[PDB]
Order: C-alpha cells, then structure tokens, then sequence
C-alpha cells in the first residue's frame, strides 16, 4: 500500500 | 536463480519418478508448447490426480532425448511460491524479485516455468487479504511470448478466476486432467513399484496391489485414486517393517494392506474387508444375535441382497431397493442401524416431513439456502456424495409431493441424478430403504357409524392404493410384520435393563427386579398402536426419578444392593438400598 | 549456533514421558516412509506438543522404540540464536550451510522444530536473499531429511494450506488433551523441580484435586499448561506469608481457595456442596415466582439425574422446552435456575434468528466462510464458557432448518463450527419456550352457545415441529396459567417498584387490598398475561400521579391514598400535601 | 483491588510465566494498579519478598525521541535492559505493550522492541508487567504468540457499585482540596 519509512542515516 | 528451481538439472541426478499413462496429455503438451502464440498449457485437474507429475515427465523425456529438436534444448523450471512470499513483508518486495527472475529468465531462450496452483498468485485472495496483485505480472509474460508458462488449476478455480479473465484465458489452452481408470492406477503401482522395494528390500505382491486400489476407492471417499493409492502402499511398507520388531516378514499380503487403511479410515478392520462371499454368509447370521425378533425379515432381506450383491446383475439398479411396510417403531429401523454399523456405512435418515412443501422438494435436489455460495449443494445430491456407499433411510415417505416420488425414479432406473449444482453422483453401490406408516394410522382411525368395525387391514392393501404400481414394479421386495411377541417385549425389558445394568456398572451400583414386574412394566409401556417407542421412556421412568433424589447421598454411592419389586394391591414397585 | 536432543535425554533433565503411545506409533509411522515423512504435530498451544518430541527422543535412550529408530538422534534448532544471534548478512547462509553437511549424509539424523510456521521466512532482516525452509526443500522433496513440526490448530489453516506443496511433504497428526489420569503423572514428574524453589511438599491428594477442579472451572487453557498454573501460583502462595513461611505443606485447602482467586469466583463455590444448594433453591423459586409449582419439581429433577449419572455421557444435561402462556414465568424460572447455581447465563432470541440467513449466521456457515469476521456467535459462547443455560425462547418461530442442527447435537451433545472442530454441549442444558401451545381462536364458534375448544395435549405441537426432534428431548414441561391469588401476589412486586421510584421524590403511596383487586383482574389477561398489567399500572396510577407531580398538590411532595367505590366502579385518587 | 493486587505478586513470584498482563478495559483501573503496587511497596502492605523490589515505568515516546542515527534504538534499550537484569529484583511496568509490537524499526533492521526483549523473557531474569485491551490483546499481542507464552493473562472486570462508593471516599480528600469543596457521602452514592 501507501507506507511512509523513516530513513537513519549512519553515524 | 535460486527460489526456482532446475526439474531438468533434477533428473540428471535423479528423484524423477518414471510416468505412466498421460502420453495423450503429454502430447498435447509437447503440441501446444510448440504454437507460435497461446502455447501456454494450463492443467485443469482436482488435487492427487497427478497434474504436477506430467509437469516433471516433460523434464525427464526432454533430457532423455525422446521430444522434438525444437524442445530438445528447452529448460523447465518450478518457481516457488512459498519462498518468495514468506521472504516478504509488505507488497511490492515480491513483485520485484519476480520481476527479477522474469528478466534472467528471458535472457536465455526455451526457458519454461512451471507455476504449480497458479490460481493462488493470479487472484481469487482469502490468504493474507489476497496475492490478486501477482497478475498483473503474469500477463505481460503470456502476451510477450518470450517464455512458456506451464500452469496447474482446478475446475473450480479455473471457472471462477481464469475463464471470467480473457487476459489470461486467451493466452492459455486446457488439458482436460481425468482421473485414471482402475486398470491404469495399478500399472502406474507397478512402474514405482521398484523404488519401494529398494528401499527397505521387500516384495510386493501383485494381489496387494490390485486390492489397494480398489479399497481405498471403496472407502477413501475424500482423496482421488492414484496420490491416496500411494500412500496406502507407503504406510504398508512402513508399517510392515517397523511394527513387527520380532519377525521381519517382507512378503506383504491384502490382509496386511486392510490394517493400512483401517487406521486412516477409522472403521473395524473386519468390515473394511472386501470379502463378498464371507460377508454375504455372515450378514444374516450377525443381524439375528444383534437384533432378536422379527427374524423371518433378517431372511428374505439378506437373500435378496445376496442376488443383486452377486455381480452378474447390472450395478446400475441401487443394489437395495426394498420397500418396508406394515406397523412402525419395531426393529425395521433397528435393523438397519446394525446393518450399519456392521458394515461401518453411515446412516443418513432422510425425513420427507420437512420437505412436504413443493418448494421443499428443491432442496434435496439444489443448494438449500439458494445463494451464490456455488459449494453448499443439494441435500440428496451432496449427502450422497459424502457417503456413496451408504444407505438412505427415508422417513415419512407417506407425506411426499408427487415430485419427491418423480426423483426416485431415475436413481431406481438411470442411477444418476442431475441438479442444478450440476455435480453427478454415484449410486452403483448406494442401498435404499423405505418405512410405511400409512398402516397404523387407519387401526387407530375412528369410524363413522353407530358400532365401531374391526379393520384388521394387511400392509399389502395400502401400497396398491397410495402408491402407484409403476413403483411396485421397479420395487424389488416388500417385507411385512405384525408384533414381535409377548415373550420378546419381556425381552425388551432385560434388553433394556442390560444397558442400564451397564450404567449401574460404571457407579458401582446392583439393582433387582422382579421377573413378575418386569412382565407387567412390559405390556404397560408395549402398545400395538404404537409399537415399542414409548418403551424407552417408561423403563427410565421407572426408576430414574427415585433413585435420582437419593444418588447424591446415600446408600447408592457405595454399593446399592437395591431391591425391586411391586405391590400387588397397589401395582407400584417399591425401591430400598442395602449399600 | 545448534543445540541437542538426545544428548539432554541421556543426561535426564527431560521428565519420562507419560502417556501418549498412539501418537507415537503414529509418529513414527510417517517418519519411516519414502514420501510424505515429515509429520506434523498439530495441536492447540500448551497440549505438550513440544513434550512429545522430547519425549520420543527420551524412549529413543530407554529403548523401548522400535530398532529402525532406535540409533538415530534427534536434533533441536536453536530458534533463539539463529533469530536474533546472526544479525549480520552472510554468517547465517555459511553457518546454515554447516547444518546443512550435519544433516546430510546420516539418514539417521533428525531434526525437530517447534513452532514451525514461525519459520516459513526467516534468515534475512529484509533481503530475500535466502529462506531457511526454501534451503530445505530441495533436500525435503527426496526425502533423505526427515522433520517435525509443531503448529496450532489455527495456524496450521492459516498458512500451511496456502502452499499445497509444503502441505503436500507434510502430514497432520492431531494431538488431543491429555486425560486426567495422564496429567496427574506429568504433573507429579514436574513437582519436584517447583518444590525446591519454594521449599513446599505438595500431598498427593491436592494435586489430583486441582486438574477436577480446574476443569471445571477453568476453561481457557487446556490440563497440561493449566495445572502446571495452579501448582505454580499455589507454591508462590504458601512462601508469601506474613513472617516466615508459615504454611510449608500444600494442602488441598489452599489449592482450593488458589483457583477461586483466579477465576474470580466467591468462595465455597470449590466445596462441592451441590446437594445441599439443590433442596434449598427449590423453596426459592416458589417465592421468588409465584405459581408453575408442579415444573419447579421437573426443574430440579432434571439437574439431579444428570449429575447423578442417570444419563449418557455424550447426551447433555437436559433438553427440555416450556409450552405456555405469556408472562407465566417461564423466563423468571431460568434467571433464578443460573444464578441459583452460580452458572453463566447465555441467552440468545429465536425472533432474530426466524430467516434462513441468520440461522447459518449462529453457526457461521456450514459451507464454509472466509474472512476472519468471527460468525457463529453461539458457538464462540460455548468455548468461553463451556458449562451455561442456553435459553432459546420463541424456538416455534425459528425456522425449521435449525431443528436439524440440534438433532446432530442432541445425538452426540457436540456441535461442530466452520473452524473449531468441536464444542462441548455436554455441561450445557439445552431448554427453549414456545408460545404456540396457547393458540384460541378469537371467533369461538358459528353458534348462540360458544364451544369451549379447550387446548389440545400438545397435538397442535406435534405436527409444527418434526417428529425425531420430539423424541431425542429428555422430557417436555408445560407451563400452564396462574391462579388468581397468584395475580394478587403479582401486584404487590409492580407495586414495589413504583415506592422505589417514590423515594426519590419523598411521595408517599398506599394502597387497599381491595384496589389491587381491582387492577389485577383488569390487568391479568388469558390472552396477553402480565403485559397488560404495566399498561393499567402506567395509566391507573403513574398517569394520575404525574400531573399533581409537576403541577398540583405533590410538587414538593406529600402522602397518596387510594380507595375504591362500588357506586362508580372505577379507582379513586387522595392527594394529601 | 485487594484480590487484584494478590493475582499480580503471586504472577511475579513465581519460577515461569513471571510477567504478569493487566487484560482489561478501558478506565477500569488496570494503569491504576501498577501504579498502585507501587504505592503499596513503599507503604508497606505487601509481602516481604516484594517490599525490597523497585517498579519502573517506560516511556517509549521519549525512547524514540532521539533515535536518528542507526543503532540508537538497540543501544538504548539494550542499555536499560543490563539494569534490570543486574538488579534482579525490579519490574519495568510497561503499558500499552502492543505498542513495541512495531516500534524501534523503521526499515531493513526489523530489530522491534519485542524481539529484543524476547530472549531475556525466556530466561526470566526480567520480570515486567503489560496493561492491553481485549481487542488490542487479541488483534495485535495474541499474533506474537512467543510474548504472549512469556505473559499471564489476567482478566480485569468493573467493580461493584458498593466497591466503587469505597473508591470515591479513599480518593474524594485529594479532590476536595482541589476544588476547595466538601463531597457529602450521599451524593458519591
Ligand atoms: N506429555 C507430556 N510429557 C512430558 N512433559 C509434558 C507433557 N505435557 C506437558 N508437559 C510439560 O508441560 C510442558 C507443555 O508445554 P510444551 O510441551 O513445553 O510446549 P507446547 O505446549 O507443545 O507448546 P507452547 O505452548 O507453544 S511452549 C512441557 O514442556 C513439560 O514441561
Ligand atoms: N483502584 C483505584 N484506585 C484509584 N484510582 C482508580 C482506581 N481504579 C481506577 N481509578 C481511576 O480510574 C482512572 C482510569 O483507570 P486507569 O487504569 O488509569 O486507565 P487506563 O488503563 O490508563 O485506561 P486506557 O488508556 O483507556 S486502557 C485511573 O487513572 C484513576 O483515576
Ligand atoms: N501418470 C502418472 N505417472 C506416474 N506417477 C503418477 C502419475 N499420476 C500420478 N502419479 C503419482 O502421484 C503422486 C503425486 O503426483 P503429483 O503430480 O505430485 O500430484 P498432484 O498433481 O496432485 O500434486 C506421485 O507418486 C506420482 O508419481
Ligand atoms: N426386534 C427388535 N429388536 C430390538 N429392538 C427392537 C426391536 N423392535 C423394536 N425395538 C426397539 O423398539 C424401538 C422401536 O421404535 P423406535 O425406533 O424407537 O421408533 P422411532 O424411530 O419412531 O423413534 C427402538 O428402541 C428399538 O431399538
Ligand atoms: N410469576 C411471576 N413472578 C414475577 N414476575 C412475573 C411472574 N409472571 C409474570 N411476571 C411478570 O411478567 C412480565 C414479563 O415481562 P417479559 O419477560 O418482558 O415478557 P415476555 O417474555 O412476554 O416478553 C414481567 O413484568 C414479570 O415480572
Ligand atoms: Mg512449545
Ligand atoms: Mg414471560
Ligand atoms: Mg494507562
């Protein structure tokens, strides 16, 4: 369907 | 590359069983998959048929060499749908490693994939809220051309979701899958018959084989004929093997074989023995010491079973068609309930009373709720088809419509019955069985005159009458009975008085009554208008309302030692506990 | 990265396996064969399905298996560290790979899974680079590797029927509840690994006490995980005590108050005292309603027999039915039966039910269904509560197709569902209500002398409703009218309710024994019965007191008389501020 | 609450299935309870065995507040986590536990709260106490059938009108000064 990711960018 | 996999890599290492039968089917494959557009084969075939099997066959005749040139050098693969979908956590991560595979696959030519039960990726959901999206990939690859994709359907899956689609209808021929003859399925046996013996080193005979097949059709009434039949042969050779830790015995014999079935089948091992003459012989002689009284019908019913039972007459006529008549509630229902179980048949009592309505009639020969179910069926059509070797008792027959009696006719003549779910049924083996209650409704009728006639009427009398003699003539024999005996309805009390003993038995109860009040408690619940159905109540009645209030506490908890025995002035028994 | 079956079962850690040979000749019977040799332990959660792999191994030691088994060993995966151990990509497929060469090459060896429909994906956080059961599979279709797996009832249809192919390699074996008498060694074998902890010797006879008790009452987990629930609180219990331990030993007195607090429950309910409860409600229903005094004999005869034993075991408790008038009290009977008995009451109306599509909504479809939308209500009641008074009024009007389900109950005392396999009807007393037995015509008869056309002995009945279905009933009560003095207790409980509804207005009423006379002639009805006993009180006494309430003499209240006079023939209202 | 409050710290004394679950209602007073147990310890009206012990309470809101970088979520939690097994004695009252069901990953790690936790409840080191509703009990935390084995359900119900009266008199001092009003007896009732 119409899914929202949240990204983690790397440290 | 790797959630399909390679059959035609398979073969070469071997674990592809030999085909037998299905050339006609695997020609049509090998011509269909030649055909410049719409090559796609589909399999329309119900579960155990054998429908993926051809699918490997294809593999196995392709690397042996013996297929055209063209296909010589094809490659089959069966994608596997498990694999991708558990792999998955949301929509779309399947499509794209589908999409993946697709696009190897059509770098290299002559590349087939065999989707086994492609109806559950194509659409028709009720899974996981449903797949119906896999489709949308699937059509592209049948209008591409670029690859043939094998598929495996059923009727009703293929009706419901692919004819209604011409997307994939068009692009996609049928191969009509038929269940194999009897004949066929033994020679299939034989073909793998070599791998089962290597396996654990034991012969089997070719009286096993034969008697395999035949049982598990007669009773495995859920399965089809040749994936049930190997596992009847499986479980025989496991079983053989590890149950006799003592003996290691590798000859197998049919007797052996009824064991195998009897544990799946759940029925006595006895009954589930296909022996027509020992059964035959003993029918009648086990429904005497069953069932005591009225022994003169137990006669002329198991004699006339053994004529048509022989084999030389025609199975299409019911096997039984007897037509009871006379006085009601007597062992006529009895008998056919012990006839039943020895056996191991499952009674269905079919009860007219409740389809005396015209628009009633319908039900036993269509869906009863009337809806778009398209699986519920008729009551006579599917109950049939649940039990084909098991006797219809029909009740109340008297209030039947005139249409209710037009269907028995072509079960009697045609032996098969056409309704609107269209299934077709089986009554080569099915037994009928009819009771006659006209009769004792008349003896009680009352008469309009000023003294009262006897009408000591005869069963023969009514059925020339209410019935029409187009029935009489198909009908095979008709059996009458007038009373028991006045010693038997003693009888009846002790037969009854066992069971409850019985019941004593597991409260570490003992109970006495008197011969004498065992008589007259007989003749005051026995009646010639109705026969023995109040009997049952009035034993209960007798002492289950006593000894109930004092069973809690009391001298019934331990022991009883009860004593009963009735007065003569009162003509009431009398209950008193010793512990 | 694995772990061990066998080498557990040598050392002894694992209990003896008590019971449960059938299943284990079963089991071995599909796990000996060329095809099809991977049997499936199916069975509702906490039934032992784990024990019984344990326990196999187990024998495997002893010996008492058959020779053909008897050298292999069986394995256990390690689902904690092949879940969460190798979080990084990469380790899992070469250390998968290793299992792979251990499981090869031994046709002997086997492996046992628990809950194996949590592993159909698996290996990878989100790359579908590879499947644990697809590795598998190539391996499986031979047969050379041989597993078992252990998935619920509902799981089992959930997913496995999806994949015909993996359902194909698989076979079902279904596991059943242990009886009591196999519980009660499990159970004992578990005791002394509990009683260390908390320093307590549990007696013999309270713990066969618990799995008869628990039963009865509790019904939301099956025997094996249920008593091991009560040993567990029990023992928690007894070193909880104000000082220092002051009960060690576990007497069957604190089990018995332990599975009252847990089943929210009062106490004495555990003490068995039913004989004695059943001579004393008797008197109870008399007063509490008037009249049916020759039913309430019936009633409570019907309970004792059963639990006396005086009947089947498959057939149920009772299967009784209330022909008579409106508003005679055969509802009121039953409120009082449940409560009496400290019994769920389950009540479900016929009215609803009168079309075709509803009664295959009680039990959900007896094609078939799909889509999770939970149908067949009634059914779900029973699991819940399987002990209950199922009260079905108005069953005349119920159409005839339902008649055919209770025969199939009535015959066994179970009723099957779309997707339970079974419910227990046995505790459950079947009792229904008919108003079809009082039916006059409101024309007597084309005469100058009307006919008293007296009722019927339950003919008009017999033709209704099917014959089989009459007699597979355990007895049939007829609830017949009241008499007069009855109708004149019955005024006094309206009258009841109106003080109460007084009080909170400070109105005083009083009313004549010679008044009530009047209303409960007028209000009592062959016809209609107590309904129009509300209408008459409403308008004989509510209606008159309502103007005077919001406009007159008892505003802020005051004291009502009522009296009645021959010479108007109707009520008279006082009003005193 | 008083045979509430036993079911609880019988739940948590026990070898397995120490994790209670607090099934209920909404407004019943199962948050009430927790919060209460812990009201009780330092009172005192409670068993030796729990006076000693310390009731956290999670707050997954702030937890996943600053979760931006990868690992955040792991290491947090993993971190907490050592504490209670260390002490051995404390309970982490987490309420709404279906809500960890899928929280702590957004994507590709899939590493939730609940799997975390999972192994340590098998060891039964830690001992924590879950509040859920019958729906979210049943459509959410019964499909996690491994946390649901670790849990014991309890069953909450109203109380009785008389019970109630009892809870209003305990609780209408802190009210009264509130609102600087005076409650009579009759009209709680
Ligand atoms: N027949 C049995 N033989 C030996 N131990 C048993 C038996 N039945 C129950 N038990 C004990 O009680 C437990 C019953 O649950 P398990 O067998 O562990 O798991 P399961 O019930 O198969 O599945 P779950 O509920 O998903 S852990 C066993 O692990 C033993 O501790
Ligand atoms: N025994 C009690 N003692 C004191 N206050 C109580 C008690 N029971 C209920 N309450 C009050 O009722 C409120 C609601 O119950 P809670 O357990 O807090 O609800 P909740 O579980 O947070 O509700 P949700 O979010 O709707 S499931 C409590 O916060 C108290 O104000
Ligand atoms: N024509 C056939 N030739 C050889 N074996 C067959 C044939 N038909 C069925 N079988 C056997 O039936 C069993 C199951 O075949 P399979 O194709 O997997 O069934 P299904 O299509 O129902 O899944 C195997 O033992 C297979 O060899
Ligand atoms: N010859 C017989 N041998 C054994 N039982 C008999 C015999 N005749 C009658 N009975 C018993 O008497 C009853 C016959 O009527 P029943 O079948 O109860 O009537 P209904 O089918 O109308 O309920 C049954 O209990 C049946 O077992
Ligand atoms: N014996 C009785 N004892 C107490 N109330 C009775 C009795 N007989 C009749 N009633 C009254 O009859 C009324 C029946 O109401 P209800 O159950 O709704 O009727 P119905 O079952 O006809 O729909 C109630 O007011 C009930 O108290
Ligand atoms: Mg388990
Ligand atoms: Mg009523
Ligand atoms: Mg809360």
């Amino acid at each position: 369907e119409k899914v929202r990711d949240a990204l983690k960018p790397p440290s | 590359e790797n959630f399909t996999t390679n059959l035609n890599q398979l073969a070469r290492v071997g674990g592809i069983d030999p085909l037998i039968g299905r050339e006609k089917e695997l020609e049509r494959a090998i011509q269909v998959l030649c055909r410049r557009r719409k090559n796609n084969p589909l399999l329309v075939g119900e579960s155990g048929v054998g429908k993926t099997a051809i699918a490997e066959g294809l593999a196995w005749r392709i690397v042996q060499g013996d297929v055209p040139e063209v296909m010589a050098d094809c490659t089959i693969y069966s994608l596997d749908i498990g694999s991708l979908l558990a792999g998955t956590k949301y929509r779309g991560d399947f499509e794209k490693r589908f999409k993946a595979l697709l696009k190897q696959l059509e770098q290299d030519t002559n590349s087939i994939l065999f989707i086994d039960e492609i109806h559950t990726i194509i659409g028709a959901g009720a899974a996981s809220g449903g797949q119906v999206d896999a489709a949308n990939l699937i059509k592209p690859l049948l209008s591409s051309g670029k690859i043939r994709v094998i598929g495996s359907t059923t009727y009703q899956e293929f009706s419901n979701i692919f004819e209604k689609d011409r997307a994939l209808a068009r692009r996609f021929q049928k191969i009509d899958i038929t269940e194999p003859s009897i004949e066929e399925t033994v020679q299939i046996i034989n073909g793998l018959k070599p791998k089962y013996e290597a396996h654990h080193d034991v012969r089997y005979t070719a009286k096993a084989v034969r008697a395999a097949v035949e049982l598990a059709v007669k009773y495995i009434n859920d399965r089809h004929l040749p994936d049930k039949a190997i596992d009847v042969i499986d479980e025989a050779g496991a079983r053989a093997r590890l149950m006799p830790v003592s003996k290691r015995k590798k000859t197998v014999n049919v007797a052996d074989i009824e064991s195998v079935v009897a544990r799946i089948a759940r029925i006595p091992e006895k009954s589930v023995s296909q022996s027509d003459r020992d059964t035959l012989k003993n029918l009648g002689d086990r429904l005497k010491m069953l069932v005591f009284g009225q022994d003169k019908a137990i006669e002329a019913l198991t004699e006339a079973i053994k004529m048509a039972r022989a084999g030389l007459g025609h199975e299409h006529k019911p096997v039984g068609s007897f037509l009871f008549a006379g006085p009601t509630g007597v062992g006529k229902t009895e008998v056919t309930v012990q006839l039943s179980k020895a056996l191991g048949i499952e009674l269905l009592r079919f009860d007219m009373s409740e389809y005396m309505e015209r628009h009633t009639v319908s039900r036993l020969i269509g869906a009863p709720p009337g809806y778009v179910g398209f699986d519920q069926g008729g009551l006579l059509t599917d109950a049939v088809i649940k039990h084909p070797h098991a006797v219809l008792l029909l009740d109340e027959i008297e209030k039947a419509h005139p249409d209710v009696f037009n269907i028995l006719l072509q079960v009697m003549d045609n032996g098969t019955l056409t309704d609107n779910n269209g299934r077709k049924a089986d009554f080569r083996n099915v037994v009928l069985v009819m009771t006659t209650n006209a009769g004792v409704r008349e003896t009680e009728r009352k008469s309009i005159g000023l003294i009262h006639q006897d009408n000591s009427t005869d069963a023969m009398e009514e059925i020339k009458k209410i019935f029409t003699p187009e029935f009489r003539n198909r009908l095979d024999n008709i059996i009458w009975f007038d009373h028991l005996s006045t010693d038997v309805i003693h009888q009846v009390v002790d037969k009854f008085i066992v069971e409850l003993q019985v019941q004593l038995d597991q409260k570490g109860v003992s109970l006495e009554v008197s011969q004498e009040a065992r008589n007259w408690l007989a003749e005051k619940g026995y009646d010639r208008a109705m026969g023995a159905r109040p009997m049952a109540r009035v034993i209960q009645d007798n002492l289950k309302k006593p000894l109930a209030n004092e069973l809690l506490f009391g001298s019934l908890v331990d022991g009883g030692q009860v004593t009963v025995a009735l007065d003569k002035e009162k003509n009431e028994l009398t209950y008193g506990f010793q512990s």
